[PDB]
């Protein structure tokens, strides 16, 4: 929520995006087409494995301890152990609490932030040559073939080529 | 005509929910359970040395309880005591049983070196109908009753000293006669008296003549009591009458050692992680199947649950 | 010529300083307190049962001390103990006083029943001048003071079996007389000795002739010990002299129950959580207030005051 | 202050907005005006109570525990029950600061991010027809009357119906 | 990392800049040069000794405490001695870990988000004189020399007196 | 033509790797350390009253052996107990040795009050050869061992109130005696017995004929007992025998002091935090030196370093 993307403008996912998290629909003359983001992806995916890697397998050891079950009454003594354990035991239920609470928050904060970068650099990369249209989609007006689509995706799209043909386009009448 | 380029995300049909700051229930495309919530109900024998004390409580293997003659001189890293254990040997209590319990559960071994203790003036070896060994009355096998020799008893004076590099324990004990036909029968007076001292340490305890409610059909009582001599010590036993002495000494160990109340039984699987419901597995930080634990285990929290989210917010189609 | 359009946020006059990660004092738009710093000086006598101690210990309505009289078998989720109170009866001391009075306090009542205990060779209802009861010289209405029968007394062997589904508390105690004027009058004898014993358990206890510092005009004391008598077992007196025998015993309850000092006084009204200092709110997560508590209580913390923003960083115009 | 629109690119708050926490201001043929934005503050105020929920009326009852007064001077049980006690009291005092500390922080930036959601959905609302002047205004470079106005504030704005004048005003001379 | 701009779309630091933490790099008419930007440096320099302060020369006075080491064997209370005060640094050192990883996400944020911020403010008050270049760049469609470009690194920067400039640059063919 | 504006931050040759949420190892600018984890090895004199034990106990200051002398009435913020010290007066024990420490420890002096006891009956100051004062038998400055007068001895029963603002801490004992040497020549009888007690208290002590293991070679044993006596309470003692009796009081007080094992040598110099090791400095939150501390101190943690970030990521050229 925090950048705005994720059940922001962007309207919904896209349960047909299955090899990726991220990623870019077009329609263009030759069709309409769908291909994931695999830096934006792994980006995500690392930060939450970075997370998993401080929680999963880090256990601590303990041997000998106080006694935490009692059959008989007993009064002074005992009254410490349990109290010592139900101290204990809480004070490690709230740390388990926030902690999830915490990590839960950063990771729907982190993921969006990674969808909101991806939109923001494919807008720079676009310059005079396209309109953020409010959805997270991009009018682009110029022809783009497919090889233009996946210039964009892939980081090689000269906007010289087509800042002529889009501007006219653009600055129309 | 141009193009259209839209950014997006995924999303899945069948999202999980998860708890944050602002929100206490939030759809996110993929969570992992943080809370260990289940045993497979055996204790594990791998990698932890266990010793299943069956019928034995530890106390009853340390003092010597017939049935637990098999437990002589052995170790371990958990000691697991049973619910359906009892004591069939002299009845007894132990003051402070519970420190008694620990310090040899925490030392982790039953290893015991007899030592040859100067007794004249007395007849060793004491016997009794309420704790039988291989059909004859028998003993404590690390407890030696001290009784007369020829209707008479004079004022014991036996010392022992440490040598060792590690402190020794001493398990000695008080008879608590029935009548006086049990004062004038095995002492061969009116009165008593236990004194085990050291250079720095001095317990004293008088007898007691009474019948206590019976016990396995004994209404007589035994008291246990322990000494630790530490190295270039001394042990001194003062007795007047009533030493139920030590027939040597334990071996005190320092470690990783402990004991457990659980009737789980014992599985061949490795598992590093024990609790009294059995082992469970240690990939969870936290866990709710039991407060108690013994090795590299999971936090005892207090959920049932708790879903650390591995995915972004879920926003289906 | 066109237009212009602004995008904006509220502010306030009067914005509130809290703490952040950076920034020690950073003005909102508003806040909320999560510390309970204050309570109304009451103790409310609802959800929780109150039962206000007045002029009586725990221990003084245990033992029956006739200005206690009114509590007996009472039940209390809550027993509120005032400074003011005050012995009246017998001198006596309890060692281990704490352990008695926390665990009858969590067994939450006072319930009694009364047993037929076998004794003859003694007289039984010894009274003295400083237990005043209705006018008369008394005792503890739960002890019974046991004393010769024609200037002798045997050899007491009396035995009383738990055959209830709960534990059976047992009090009972030691005279230690003042001088050889109280060793032949009430006793008829040199020497005395008292052991209650059990299945698993046994107390023996030594009186002792010495006159103590007076208290409320009387020099000897009485010592008070405890004995709990689990489901199938027996509980057994030995005594030979001076004891301070029970009556019968007390329910013990497993539950919710405790006890607290506090000279607040109890008012008609309802509050989930008790101080020392009066019943407090518990809205707010922490509190101040005290740090003894009882019932769904905000957790006690160092701070006076902690401000969680509920608004926006206050930018004022 | 982490988006930088409360107490950055915005100069300051409107004391004058009593219905809403965010808002539009304007200036058009018509005259001046403001009105509040209600679903930016009320996700604003959500979040907020969502904090809240977890935090208002969630004690935790107890009830017999340890002794923490003492009228006897008695030694080594007595300094253990002291010490747990006032052990529990610093990591309970240490984990409210921190909670607080935390979530006014978050509360700060979240809030400063709906700012921020608002003025960019705005801007993307506008496409060609308005500038950025920096200090979250937008010059709309058309007759923009009180329905226009109105208009935006609704989401209903029609940005083609006035990209004609609009860039005709903007690329003038 | 969140706001994308310190190992983003800025490629890398600027070893050479060595009088503050962010600031503007041109190329102009007259050279090539470099300045440091105070209010975006002491922002975030700021931001970290509020932090500090927090944290360094805080501590908390104890005095007769528990005994935590012990030369004979004694059982149940020296057990219980022990295991409350591995409880107790348990919990301590716990916080201490989450308190640096916690602290540590956020620093590293902010000082990406100051970058942001100043990078966004450069952009609004170029207007329509310039363009992002996505790297943290803004080609500049006027003449600007270095009375030009310190007016933008200043805040008086007036882009009306080089629009039509400008706009014939950015809308040539 | 136009121009080129380039937005930048900052880089180092030399980054620091710091953790975070997602990342154990990140690279910024600049970190400082937050775990202090060395000492300079000196307890500082300063800012708190430091009372070096040198070759005494807190417990050998207080019962007056020779040696000690000189610790007479001193206060202290921390008593500090050297591993090398030994005992070098009569041998004894303490029955919780470690509660009379630690209640002394925090009372922070050995202020002492002597009192005039009405001993008449008996032989005061009684002596011994292993407790040498200024080349003369001796014993410790505090107690008067009560002996005989002419072969003879009768039942002592003395009294002291306290009438002060303060608790009095009355330090007594019992002896032990060696044999039937040592019990017909100091107390001229066969039997013994002392009973310390208050308004609110009651302590009884039985002497033990009996050779203990020999400590500097004498085999008998003193056991040292303690009594604290309230504002307009009294102190009573009743003996017929074995007496090892206060000379007067100690002042109890409240405040901030304590008790610490250490062999660091004491500096001049001013630091808040003392350990065991020595003396560290406070600027930090937390630190890994050791668990022992006294004073304005950092938190006790596991970790040898955390390293919090000071400056922004690294991303060098
Ligand atoms: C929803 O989110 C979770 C967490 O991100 C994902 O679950 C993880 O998925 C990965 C890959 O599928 C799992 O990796 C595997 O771990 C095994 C270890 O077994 C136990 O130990 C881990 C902790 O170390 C426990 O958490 C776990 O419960 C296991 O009981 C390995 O044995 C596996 O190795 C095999 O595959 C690899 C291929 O990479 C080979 O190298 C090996 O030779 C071998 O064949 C494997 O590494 C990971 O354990 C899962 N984590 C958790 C916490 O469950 C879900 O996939 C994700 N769901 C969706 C739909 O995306
Ligand atoms: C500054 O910030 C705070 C917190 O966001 C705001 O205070 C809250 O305001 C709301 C609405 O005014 C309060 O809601 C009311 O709660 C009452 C419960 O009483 C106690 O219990 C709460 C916790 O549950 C305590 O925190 C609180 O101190 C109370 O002692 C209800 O009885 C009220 O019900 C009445 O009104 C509603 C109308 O919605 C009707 O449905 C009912 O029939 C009834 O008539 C009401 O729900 C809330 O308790 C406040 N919270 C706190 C923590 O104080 C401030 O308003 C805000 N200031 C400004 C200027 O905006
Ligand atoms: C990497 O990051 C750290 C932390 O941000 C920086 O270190 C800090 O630098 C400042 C300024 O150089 C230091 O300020 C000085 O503090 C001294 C106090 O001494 C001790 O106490 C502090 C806590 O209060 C301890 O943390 C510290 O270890 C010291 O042992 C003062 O005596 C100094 O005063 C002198 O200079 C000032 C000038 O401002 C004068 O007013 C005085 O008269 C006097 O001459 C000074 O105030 C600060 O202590 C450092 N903090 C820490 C935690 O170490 C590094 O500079 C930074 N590295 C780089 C390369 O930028
Ligand atoms: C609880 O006791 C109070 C306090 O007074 C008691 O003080 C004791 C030291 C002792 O002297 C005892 O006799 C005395 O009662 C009671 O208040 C007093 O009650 C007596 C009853 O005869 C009256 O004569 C007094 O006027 C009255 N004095 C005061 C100052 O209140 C109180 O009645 C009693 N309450 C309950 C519920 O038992
Ligand atoms: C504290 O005691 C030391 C250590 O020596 C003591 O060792 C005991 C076992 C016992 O034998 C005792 O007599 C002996 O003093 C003192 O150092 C020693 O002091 C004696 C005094 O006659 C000297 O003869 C020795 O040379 C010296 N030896 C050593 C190794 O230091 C020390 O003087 C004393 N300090 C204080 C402050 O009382
Ligand atoms: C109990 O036994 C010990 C050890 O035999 C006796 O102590 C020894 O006594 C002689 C003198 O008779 C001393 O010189 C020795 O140094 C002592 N030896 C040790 C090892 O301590 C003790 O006297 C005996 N008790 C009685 C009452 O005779
Ligand atoms: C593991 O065993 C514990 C202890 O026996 C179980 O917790 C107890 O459950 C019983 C029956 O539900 C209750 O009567 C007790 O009050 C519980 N005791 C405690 C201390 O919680 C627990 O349910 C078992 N867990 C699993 C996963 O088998
Ligand atoms: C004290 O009382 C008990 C109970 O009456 C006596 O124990 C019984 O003794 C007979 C033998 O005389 C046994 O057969 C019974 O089994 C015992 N009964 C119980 C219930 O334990 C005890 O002997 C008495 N003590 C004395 C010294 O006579
Ligand atoms: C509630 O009562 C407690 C305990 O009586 C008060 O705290 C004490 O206040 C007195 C007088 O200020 C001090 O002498 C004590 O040292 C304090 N004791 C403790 C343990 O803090 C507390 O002030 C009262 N709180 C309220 C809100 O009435
Ligand atoms: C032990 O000493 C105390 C104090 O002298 C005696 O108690 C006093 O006894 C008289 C009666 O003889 C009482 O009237 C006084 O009130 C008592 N005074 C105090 C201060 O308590 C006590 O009787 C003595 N013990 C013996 C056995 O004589
Ligand atoms: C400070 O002293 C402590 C305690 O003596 C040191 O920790 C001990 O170090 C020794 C030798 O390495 C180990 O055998 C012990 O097991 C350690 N004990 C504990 C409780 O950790 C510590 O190393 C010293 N620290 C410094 C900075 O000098
Ligand atoms: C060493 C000795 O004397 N043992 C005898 C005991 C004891 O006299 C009593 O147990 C003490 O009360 O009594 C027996 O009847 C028994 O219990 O089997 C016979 C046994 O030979
Ligand atoms: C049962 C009995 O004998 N009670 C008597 C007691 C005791 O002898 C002493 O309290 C014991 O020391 O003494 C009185 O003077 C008393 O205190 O009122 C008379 C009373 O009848
Ligand atoms: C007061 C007294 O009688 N002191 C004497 C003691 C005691 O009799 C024993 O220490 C008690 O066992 O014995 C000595 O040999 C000694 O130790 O120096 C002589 C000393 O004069
Ligand atoms: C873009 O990258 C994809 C995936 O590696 C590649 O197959 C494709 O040919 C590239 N397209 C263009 C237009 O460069
Ligand atoms: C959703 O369904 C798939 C397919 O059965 C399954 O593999 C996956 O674990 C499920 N994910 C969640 C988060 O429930
Ligand atoms: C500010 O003043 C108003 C009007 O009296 C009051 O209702 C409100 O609670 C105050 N708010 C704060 C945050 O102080
Ligand atoms: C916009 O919404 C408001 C509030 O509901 C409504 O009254 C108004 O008529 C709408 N204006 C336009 C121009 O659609
Ligand atoms: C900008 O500010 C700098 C630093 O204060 C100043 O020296 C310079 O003259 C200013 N330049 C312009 C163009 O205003
Ligand atoms: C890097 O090197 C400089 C120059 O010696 C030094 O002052 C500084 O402390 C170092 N910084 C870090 C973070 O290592």
């Amino acid at each position: 929520g925090i950048f705005g993307a994720i059940a922001g403008f962007i309207e919904n996912g896209w349960e047909g995006m299955v090899d990726g998290w991220y990623g870019f629909r077009h329609q263009n003359s030759e069709g309409i087409g769908q291909a994931a983001d695999l830096k934006s992806t792994q980006a995500a995916i690392d930060q939450i494995n970075g997370k998993l890697n401080r929680l999963i397998g880090k256990t601590n050891e303990k041997f000998h301890q106080i006694e935490k079950e009692f059959s008989e009454v007993e009064g002074r003594i005992q009254d410490l152990e349990k109290y010592v354990e139900d101290t204990k035991i809480d004070l490690w239920s709230y740390n388990a609490e926030l902690l999830v609470a915490l990590e839960n928050q950063h990771t729907i904060d982190l993921t969006d932030s990674e969808m909101n970068k991806l939109f923001e650099k494919t807008k720079k990369q676009l310059r005079e040559n396209a309109e953020d249209m409010g959805n997270g989609c991009f009018k682009i007006y110029h022809k783009c073939d497919n090889a233009c689509i996946g210039s964009i995706r892939n980081g090689t799209y000269d906007h010289d080529v087509y800042r002529d043909e889009a501007l006219n386009n653009r600055f129309q009448i | 005509p141009g193009a259209t380029l839209c950014l997006g995300h995924h999303a899945v049909p069948n999202g999980t929910i998860v708890k944050t700051i602002t929100n206490d229930q939030i759809e996110v495309t993929n969570a992992t359970e943080l809370v260990q919530s289940s045993s497979t109900g055996e204790i594990c024998d791998s990698p932890h040395q266990i010793l299943d004390g069956e019928n034995c409580t530890l106390i009853d293997a340390l003092l010597g309880d017939p049935q637990c003659d098999g437990f002589q001189n052995k170790k371990w890293d958990l000691f697991v005591e049973r619910s359906k254990a009892y004591s069939n040997c002299y009845p007894y209590d132990v003051p402070d049983y519970a420190s008694l319990r620990s310090l040899v559960a925490s030392s982790g071994t039953l290893e015991f070196n007899n030592e040859s203790f100067n007794w004249t003036g007395v007849t060793q070896n004491g016997t009794s109908s309420a704790c039988i060994r291989r059909s004859n009355n028998s003993f404590f096998s690390r407890l030696n009753w001290l009784t007369h020799l020829k209707f008479k008893y004079p004022a014991l004076n036996v010392t022992m000293p440490n040598n060792e590099k590690f402190d020794k324990l001493y398990i000695w004990g008080v008879h608590h006669p029935v009548t006086d036909n049990d004062q004038i029968f095995p002492y061969a007076q009116a009165s008593g008296r236990i004194t085990v001292s050291t250079k720095r340490s001095q317990q004293t305890v008088i007898p007691n003549i009474g019948s206590r409610p019976r016990v396995r059909n004994i209404p007589s009582r035994i008291s246990i009591y322990w000494t630790i001599v530490k190295p270039g010590d001394i042990l001194l036993i003062n007795s007047t009458g009533n030493l139920i002495a030590p027939r040597g000494y334990f071996k005190i160990r320092s470690g990783k050692s402990s004991i457990m109340r659980s009737d789980a039984p014992i599985g061949k699987c490795n598992s590093e992680c024990i609790t009294p419901n059995g082992s469970i597995p240690n990939d969870k930080p936290f866990q709710n199947v039991n407060r108690i634990t013994y090795g590299a285990c999971p936090r005892y929290v207090k959920q049932n649950t708790l879903k650390l989210a591995t995915g972004m917010r879920n926003v289906p189609e």
